[PDB]
RNA sequence: GACAAUGGUAGGAGAGCGUUCUAAGGGCGUUGAAGCAUGAUCGUAAGGACAUGUGGAGCGCUUAGAAGUGAGAAUGCCGGUG
RNA sequence: UAACUUGGGAGUCAGAACAUGGGUGAUAAGGUCCGUGUUCGAAAGGGAAACAGCCCAGACCACCAGCUAAGGUCCCAAAAU
RNA sequence: ACCGAUAGUGAACCAGUACCGUGAGGGAAAGGUGAAAAGCACCCCGGAAGGGGAGUGAAAUAGAACCUGAAACCGUGUGCUUACAAGUAGUCAGAGCCCGUUAAUGGGUGAUGGCGUGCCUUUUGUAGAAUGAACCGGCGAGUUACGAUUUGAUGCAAGGUU
């Protein structure tokens, strides 16, 4: 193989999904935590269990 | 002297040497294409379709095979962050009608 | 590395802007309410892309329907008639017959008077 | 009271339509030539119906 | 970021009845002048691959130049007196192209003293063969001695 | 053939100076003299020497004759603005500008 | 293909009509005399222009009405001052204005667009059987 | 070739556009780079070219890698100007 | 032409009108609480003057082609004076 | 595979300065002529400022916060258009007039007709008389570390891995 024509193996990468970047990704906005709550907040959430 | 011819989901009105658009024909540009509907025939001696004048013809000559200009298709539902943009050119083939019949 | 803004803003921004060439004052200038105009542009068009359809046919009606009245006939019956005779040229050249050639129009009268 | 909308260009410039001044009323001295204002001395020449003044 | 931001103690103004916004700190990610918010922060990038996978990716380079005709052996490196001049000579007449890895047994001083020069050629030991310098290179010149040495590692 | 002048920051606002230059864009070099000399305006004599200077150098410069000249072009762009303050009541200040002037004259003999 | 003809001023033929009112019913009189200043008799008919012909009606005075109108029939207006609502009865407007009765009958019958306040000044009414329009050459035209 | 599907908020899934930097390869540039400006150009979209003017020294392209990677709204912050 | 199982990721826990079976209220409420259906929500298009929730009907894109639905055909306003 | 003048230090510059506070203390803004200063002799209008020539320079349209010079905003000129008209300003249809391009079934304008109550947020439902934004520009929000789990990839496999 050459350094100017590397190939990762088929699957074996994926790019990583960027929220909050606009409305037609589907995760702009509100970026995938809904609407209100305590799930919507930074840091929010419960402890598990 | 004028004729009816039926093509593209569409009627034309056409006399000869006439440039007409029409949808996407199945032929090359240059080659000569036959409409086979003929629905009317006006002028000195007109004919009736019922709904097409039996034997008519209209001969003609394919100029070119273009795409329309762009259509920009564009929605959106306020307040819902909800819209769509797409693109569109309809093809189209331009001919010069040479003979009615 | 650091990404700073650069270019991009300006040249997408400007490309509305030149959408919205000939709008009334602050919308072929400012790019909030410029976007606005060509949003509700595109709606409209997408829109009115249909309805022309709509409108073209109302129109080749009410002409047919005057012609018919001068041969005394209604443009319902006219219609009914051409379409027991057998004859199948759509509303637009039926207009543009009527329009063109009286002879032939009348011709076709006859031919939907025969049938009816 | 205060504008509830801002005013356009064009509303500002339609408003302006009359704001303007005019030509001074003045006419030739008779005396030296040079523009002076009618029934004003002349301030050229200090003449004023043909009388220095 | 925003505590890291010289000053920006105190409340700038106070929470209601001014008209402005409220602010907490001058320092605030929004302000010019504020904080960054994430942004880099030192870290390392290496990481580990399995030593099988690590001598499988070795042989498999090696392997390329092989099969794609890049491998020249060579009995052995006798210089005395570093000179470039004759090391450029000696590429020319080994026919070399322009990026040629040199692999020696060992430490090869005047070998490479003599081929640190001339750029596209590098010179390693049997030992500190890597990926990277056999892929960016496109031929190979290596020693009867040295490749026997890589043959028993690998 | 033309002949320019220009009078670079100067400190009138330009709504004030255009209301002047307005009154003497395309007339006779004569006439619009005799209209700033007898306009009782702030602008009026800084126009004027604006025009006069213009009118020099269509004379040495360019060997125009000064007697046939129109105001071909006359305008006020906005210089930079020097930005003040008034103390107003209650502890507030309020914004001053005092706008400046780019007072231009253009000459010509029509041909 | 688009092969729709538009009429425009370059084409366009305005004729002149005469209709008389005697014996006739205001609102059906009123809708065909709205039908032909609109041109919707005209197999050119195209929206945008004023394809529509001049109409004279003579006679207004001898409009008729059926039922109780006369009586029952009240035209309203407003004089944006508080309290300015005017009425008038049809029979009584018939009596002292029948030209303005024909005429708002009418121009109530087209729409209020630029174009159809034009076409509405091509109507001419007249409570006798003269008109003084023998110039512009009108022909009889016949109802229904 | 046929004929079937394709409204959509929260939200799940997919494929992509464009930004800065790096690696390797291959290129462009004072016979004028980037930037800016204009145009009647091209692509299904994000967006991509070309010409001309301005500008005056840097910049594409391909494959892969990495992220301070995309703003119209926060009584957002700073500047400029209404 | 679905269904079920296991595993990765969710959002949702303010609902509305209309019709109908009922409670409550006064066989009051654009009231309130349940059952059932539809639509809105998250649905543009045609009708109901205008009119989320009614009636017809579910927009991949293009056409200056045709047939229909609800609703309509004297003029506004397409179609029967 | 850190920043590149709103970034990076608060401070690229006479900055812990100016400025604010009784005081502790808080705390800015502000970089770029040109290769060379060759930094415009001389003439002209002006009291000066400023300008027009001339000259220096590849360039002054690089002339002193002097590389580039976007947008808001302000002017001058003009091709089409507008003083009987009810406008979320467009859209679809369309004469007339003026042009002539990346030459494409062109560009600018728009008499007149149809249709049509911004955007965001928040809501059962907002033209909403609920919220937010004067305008333009820049800046401005799911990141990284270490663990867990799952999926894809790859190596080896009763072994795998340090
Ligand atoms: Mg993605
Ligand atoms: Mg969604
Ligand atoms: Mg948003
Ligand atoms: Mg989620
Ligand atoms: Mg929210
Ligand atoms: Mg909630
Ligand atoms: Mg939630
Ligand atoms: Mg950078
Ligand atoms: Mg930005
Ligand atoms: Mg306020
Ligand atoms: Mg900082
Ligand atoms: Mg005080
Ligand atoms: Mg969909
Ligand atoms: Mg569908
Ligand atoms: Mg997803
Ligand atoms: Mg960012
Ligand atoms: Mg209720
Ligand atoms: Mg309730
Ligand atoms: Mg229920
Ligand atoms: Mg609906
Ligand atoms: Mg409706
Ligand atoms: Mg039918
Ligand atoms: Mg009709
Ligand atoms: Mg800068
Ligand atoms: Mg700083
Ligand atoms: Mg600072
Ligand atoms: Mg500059
Ligand atoms: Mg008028
Ligand atoms: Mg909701
Ligand atoms: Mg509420
Ligand atoms: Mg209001
Ligand atoms: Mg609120
Ligand atoms: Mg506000
Ligand atoms: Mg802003
Ligand atoms: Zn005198």
């Amino acid at each position: 193989m050459k350094l100017h024509e590397l190939k990762p193996a088929e699957g074996s990468r994926k790019e990583r999904n960027r929220v909050g970047r606009g409305v037609a990704t589907g995760n702009g906005k509100t970026s995938g935590r809904g609407h209100k709550g305590q799930k919507a907040r930074s840091g929010g959430g419960v402890r598990p269990g | 002297m004028f004729a009816i011819i039926e093509t593209g989901g569409k009627q034309i009105k056409v006399e000869e040497g006439q440039e007409i658009f029409v949808e996407k024909l199945d032929v090359n540009e240059g080659d000569t294409f036959t409409f086979d509907k003929v629905l009317f025939v006006g002028g000195d001696s007109v004919k009736v379709g019922a709904p097409t004048v039996e034997g008519a013809t209209v001969t003609a000559t394919v100029n070119k095979q273009g795409r329309g200009k762009k259509i920009t298709v564009f929605t959106y539902k306020r307040r819902k962050n909800s819209k769509r943009k797409k693109g569109h050119r309809q093809p189209y083939t331009k001919l010069t009608i040479d003979k009615i019949n | 590395p650091r990404v700073k803004g650069g270019t991009v803003t300006r040249a997408r921004r400007k490309k509305t802007i030149k959408l919205a060439k000939g709008y009334f004052g602050s919308k072929h200038t400012l790019y909030k309410v410029a976007k606005q105009q060509v949003m509700k542009s595109g709606q409209y068009a997408f829109r009115d892309r249909r309805q022309r359809k709509r409108d073209f046919r109302k129109l080749w009606i009410t002409r047919i329907n005057a012609a018919a009245r001068q041969h005394e006939m209604s443009y319902s019956r006219l219609m009914n008639g051409l379409k027991k005779a057998g004859i199948d040229i759509n509303r637009k050249m039926l207009s543009e017959i009527a329009i063109s050639d009286e002879k032939a129009f009348a011709q076709l009268v006859t031919k939907a008077k025969d049938a009816l | 009271a205060v504008p509830k909308r801002r005013t356009s260009k064009t509303r500002k410039n339609k408003r302006r339509t009359h704001f303007k001044i005019s030509v001074p009323g003045m006419t030739e001295c008779p005396n030296c030539g040079e523009y002076k204002l009618s029934h004003r001395v002349c301030k050229n020449c200090g003449s004023y119906n043909g009388e220095e003044v | 970021n925003r505590s890291a931001v010289s000053g920006g103690g105190r409340k700038p103004w106070k929470q209601k009845g001014t008209g402005r916004a409220r602010q907490g700190t001058i320092r605030a990610p929004q302000w010019r002048g504020g904080g960054i918010v994430f942004g880099p922060t030192p870290r390392s990038y290496a990481y580990k691959m399995p030593k099988k996978m690590r001598r499988l990716a070795l042989r498999s380079a090696l392997s390329f130049k092989a099969q794609e005709n890049g491998l020249t052996v060579v009995d052995a490196f006798n210089f005395e007196a570093p000179k470039t001049k004759e090391f450029k000579n000696v590429l020319s007449t080994l026919e070399q192209p322009k990026k040629v890895l040199v692999v020696t047994e060992n430490e090869d001083v005047n070998v490479e003293l003599s081929a640190r020069n001339i750029p596209g050629v590098q010179v390693t030991t049997a030992q500190g063969l890597n990926v990277l310098d056999i892929t960016n290179a496109d031929s190979l010149v290596i020693t009867e001695a040295a490749a026997k040495k890589v043959e028993e590692v690998l | 053939m033309e002949a320019k002048a220009v009078a670079r920051t100067i400190r009138i606002a330009p709504r004030k100076v255009r209301l002047v230059l307005d009154l003497i864009r395309g007339k006779n070099a004569a006439e619009a003299i005799a209209i700033l000399k007898l306009t009782n305006k702030a602008s009026s004599p800084v126009i004027e020497k604006v025009l006069m200077s213009a009118l020099a150098n269509a004379e040495h410069n360019y060997d125009m004759n000064t007697d046939e000249l129109v105001v071909k072009e006359a305008y006020a762009n906005e210089g930079p603005t020097l930005k003040r303050f008034r103390p107003r009541a209650q502890g507030r200040a309020s914004a001053i500008n005092k706008r400046t002037s780019h007072i231009t004259i253009v000459v010509s003999d029509g041909k | 293909m688009r092969q729709t003809f538009m009429a425009n001023e370059s084409n366009i033929e305005r004729k002149w009509y005469v209709i008389d009112a005697e014996g006739q019913t205001l609102g059906r009189l009123s809708s065909e005399v709205a039908s032909i200043l609109r041109g919707k008799n005209k197999v050119t008919y195209t929206p945008h222009v004023d394809t529509g012909d001049y109409v004279i009606v003579i006679n207004a005075s001898k409009i008729e009405f059926t039922g109780n109108k006369e009586t029952d029939k009240v035209y309203y207006r407003h004089s944006n001052h508080p309290g300015g609502i005017k009425s008038i009865t049809a029979g009584e407007l018939r009596r002292t204005n029948p030209e303005r009765l024909i005429e708002n009958s009418i121009k109530g019958m087209l729409p209020s667009t630029r174009l159809g306040e034009k076409q509405g000044k091509k109507l001419f009414v007249y409570g006798g059987a003269e008109h003084p329009h023998a110039a512009q050459q009108p022909e009889n035209y016949e109802l229904r």
